[PDB]
């Protein structure tokens, strides 16, 4: 019959090639990753200072679960685990083209098969040089801090001890309700692993387990300019100006391997 | 080879990364304060940082009756009667204010969970917070208190007559009748003695667990 | 309702579930190859899949003896398990059962089929798809491609 | 509670001929090509397989006469034999099924 | 968690709480915004045909971690003047109501044993 049917990319693919499939895409996302390590080798936008009222670019990342935390002064705080997943910038919105108050940053992490996706989104990924991103989310950036598309972005953007603001997609009960995007406001960090890219965020996170949340800096008035003494555009690794330590901690924190709390 | 409960994760989807982490922090908080193996039935002394005072510690001593918790978080619960009085204090063993464990009696008793002991009678329950510690072997098997508590009248906290508790450690025979027992009984669900639904196997997780722990020493 | 569930509902209670899960793995040992309603078949897969290993762990193990006992209505097959199943299995560390899907019955009530059987069975081989061959147009260009990688 | 007033055949007629309750069509037919009969691509072809069924049938009624009773399943693993072919020595203990047919083409 | 009802032991050694009665003192009301009563929260008991407020001091649901859970409610009787109805205390008494928002240096310096 001369009429449609139905395909996926295994039906056509034999064993042998099949798992030749298999290793090329692994090949083809690494070097893909690889080529976008270095953005300040990479032609950058110009580089602005930082002034009052300026907004950086928030980040996409994975829950991967809670664990307790215990202080200096003996308090214990439960903690949940945030992890950065291949976050980079795809496509920047001019001011005027997008809203005249503040322009927009698009930020894309979690990087997902090719298979089962659309011919569009492969696409405007190829261009990109970027494999595709699970999500897409939109980032309000002022234009001094603006980013050129394809800026590879990394936990180190945030510092412990500053608040920051997580919204997923709520968790869906059925009919009864539920997945729908909520905010969590006023949600300190307590330490960064740089290695892993792990973020520690007090208090909870609406959503499941595994499930990718928005990550940017807090809005709460008495936060107004916490970026000043931060990475204004954002943290580069490329320059590598002084290396981190793999683990970051709050002053507060105690850390593991110290000494026993005494109250004294 | 005595692998603590804590270090076996339990199952789900979190990342195995988190277990890893949380272990290496584990593995070096141990270095900072030795955490003795012990066993619920074991009567132990634990050293603890006093908030409320100021430079004095507190030293409770306590039959273990309850482990609970894993990674970072796990806490061991001890019971012992001070002053006539039942009380049961939840130790977390990572908690940094812990500063010393000590296990005056290394011992194991008939069961897992001992919270079947506030229904037994208090002699049972009362040992002597300044009891000193008795002699044991470190190449043994800890000691196994086989002694069959006695139950107060037969309104309890928990059914323990029934099956699915399957306490070893109750005389049931002098506060129940066999009739009674036959009762508890009707809840016996035999399917489940043979459901492979409930099975975890942590075999090969264990085994893995034991040179990693042993590697960091 | 059904997030995070881990078990089906079969028959007119969990007892009834366990016999009649009992009842599936004592007819495919006897046989070797049943076909049965899919739901059904994919629980029972699982339990299959264990059985071997307990036929693998011998037959001196005094759980296995129970286990079999249990599981194995006819008293015949015990033997059959330690000395039939788990010697054939030995090599193999697992994926002992083969589960296919069979046409639907038509039946009026057009139930989905399958098929479970035994893998190193001695019964005539099932039907199984076969991959396309390398020698296909797009495989051959992408032997191309491999070769000049 | 009764209807107000009878449904006109037009409004009846367009809920029943609204799309969503129309029947829709499948495109994953596919062709066997053992039998070169019609199949779904999930679901396997049922020309072959009726051979395949009553031939084990056929092989199971072999295997019932030689058992000759209930509860004699053999501890010892069995194979079947078609007329032109003999045991060999590895086929040495373990349950032999003799079957008149020759050997079938698709059955190795 | 001493909710309504939830029978009590007078630990005091006020005449009333002191002399034995057919009928257990009963608690059902808490002096705090919420209606659950806990160590450290002031109550009204009825004792000998009288109220007269108390404190709590123990209770048997279970409690926080690092903390001993009680097997018996102790109370000790507070007059209105605000000194305890009782000069001494027997049961051991939680070292925590120090620390505890509110008057309780009356009530301590009462309490011979500590735990
Ligand atoms: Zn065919």
């Amino acid at each position: 019959l001369h009429s449609k049917s139905s395909t996926w990319w295994d039906e056509h693919l034999s064993e042998e090639n099949l798992s030749f499939v298999k290793q090329l895409v692994s090949d083809e996302n690494k070097t893909q990753l690889t080529s976008k390590l270095n953005p300040l080798k990479d032609e950058p936008w110009p580089l602005h200072p930082w002034e009052p009222g300026s907004f950086r670019v928030g980040l996409i990342a994975l829950k991967l679960g809670m664990m307790p935390l215990w202080t200096k002064d003996g308090q214990k705080h439960a903690v949940t685990l945030l992890q950065v997943q291949d976050c980079h910038v795809l496509k920047y919105t001019p001011k005027e083209d997008h809203n005249g108050k503040i322009a927009a940053l698009t930020v894309g992490g979690k990087t997902v098969s090719r298979f089962y996706k659309p011919d569009s989104r492969l696409e405007f990924y190829r261009d990109l040089g970027l494999p595709p991103k699970q999500i897409h989310k939109i980032f309000h950036v002022t234009d001094n801090a603006v980013i050129k598309p394809g800026t590879p972005l990394y936990a180190a953007h945030f510092r412990p001890g500053q608040y920051v603001d997580v919204t997923a997609k709520t968790i869906g009960k059925g009919f009864q309700m539920g997945n729908q995007n909520r905010t969590v406001y006023g949600l300190k960090v307590w330490r960064v692993n740089t290695k892993h890219n792990i973020i520690y965020v007090n208090g909870s996170v609406p959503g499941h387990k595994n499930c990718l949340v928005k990550i940017k800096d807090s809005t709460l008035p008495a936060y107004k300019d916490s970026c000043k003494n931060l990475p204004f555009p954002t943290y580069f690794p490329d320059g590598d100006e002084e290396e981190l330590p793999e683990d970051l901690f709050d002053e507060s924190v105690w850390q593991p391997s110290e000494p026993s709390i005494t109250f004294a | 080879r005595f692998l603590s409960p804590e270090f076996i994760p339990p199952r789900g989807r979190t990342n195995p990364l988190k277990f890893k982490i949380e272990r290496k922090d584990m593995l070096d908080r141990r270095k900072v304060l030795p955490i003795p193996e012990f066993y619920v039935g074991s009567i132990l002394r634990v050293t603890t940082a006093d908030p409320y005072a100021s430079g004095k510690t507190s030293q409770f001593l306590g039959i273990c009756i309850k482990r609970s918790g894993n990674g970072l978080g796990a806490t061991f619960t001890l019971r012992n009667t001070i002053e006539g009085q039942g009380v049961e204090i939840c130790f977390e063993l990572y908690n940094p204010r812990i500063q010393e464990i000590q296990v005056v009696k290394l011992e194991k008793r008939l069961d897992d969970n001992l919270l079947y002991l506030r229904d037994a009678l208090p002699e049972y329950s009362t040992f002597d917070v300044n009891m000193k510690p008795v002699p044991q072997e470190a190449c043994q098997e800890v000691p196994v208190n086989k002694l069959k508590v006695k139950m107060k009248p037969k309104p309890w906290s928990k059914r323990w007559e029934r099956p699915n508790f399957n306490i070893k450690g109750i005389r049931f025979d002098l506060a129940l009748t066999e009739e009674q027992m036959k009762e508890a009984q009707k809840w016996n669900k035999p399917w489940i003695e043979f459901d492979m639904m409930r099975e975890y196997d942590t075999s090969k997780i264990e085994a893995a667990l034991w040179e990693e722990i042993e590697a960091s020493k | 309702i059904s997030h995070g569930r881990v078990y089906r509902r079969l028959g007119l209670g969990p007892e009834s579930r366990i016999h009649l899960l009992r009842n599936l793995l004592t007819g495919l040992v006897r046989h070797e190859r049943i076909e049965a309603t899919w739901a059904r078949a994919d629980e029972m897969r699982g339990y299959a899949e264990k059985l071997i290993d307990y036929g693998k762990l011998g037959d001196t193990n005094e759980r296995a003896m129970r286990m079999a006992d249990f599981w194995l209505t006819e008293k015949d097959l015990i033997p059959k398990l330690f000395k039939v199943l788990a010697p054939r299995f030995q090599g193999q560390n697992g994926n002992y059962t083969r589960m296919l899907q069979i046409p639907n019955r038509k039946e009026q009530d057009r139930a989905k089929m399958a098929v479970i059987e035994y893998k190193g069975n001695y019964l005539p081989p099932l039907p199984l798809p076969h991959r396309d061959s390398n020698l296909t147009l797009l495989n051959q260009l992408l032997l191309g491609l491999q070769q000049d990688l | 509670a009764a209807p107000k007033n009878r449904r006109t055949i037009e409004v009846n007629r367009c809920r029943r001929r609204n799309p969503q309750k129309l029947i829709k069509i499948k495109n994953n037919i596919d062709i066997c090509p053992e039998c070169g009969h019609l199949k779904q691509k999930h679901v396997l072809c049922g020309y072959c397989y009726e051979k395949v069924r009553q031939e084990t049938t056929k092989i199971r009624q072999q295997i019932g006469a030689q058992e000759g009773g209930p509860f004699r399943a053999p501890s010892v693993e069995t194979m079947v034999l078609y007329t032109g072919e003999k045991p060999s020595e590895k086929d040495q203990g373990k349950r032999i099924v003799e079957r008149n047919i020759k050997r079938p083409s698709w059955f190795t | 968690a001493v909710q309504k009802m939830t029978r009590v032991r007078v630990v005091d050694n006020s005449a009333l709480g002191s002399t034995p009665y057919h009928r257990p003192p009963r608690c059902i009301h808490v002096y705090n915004k919420s209606g659950v009563g806990k160590v450290g929260d002031q109550i009204l008991l009825a004792i000998r045909g009288q109220k007269k407020k108390a404190l709590i001091v123990g209770h048997r649901m279970p409690g926080s971690r690092m903390t001993p859970k009680f097997d018996s409610n102790n109370v000790v009787l507070i007059e209105d003047n605000g000194n305890p109805v009782g000069t001494r205390i027997k049961i051991p008494i939680p070292t925590s109501l120090r620390r505890r928002e509110g008057e309780y240096s009356k009530v301590l310096a009462i309490a011979q044993n500590f735990v």
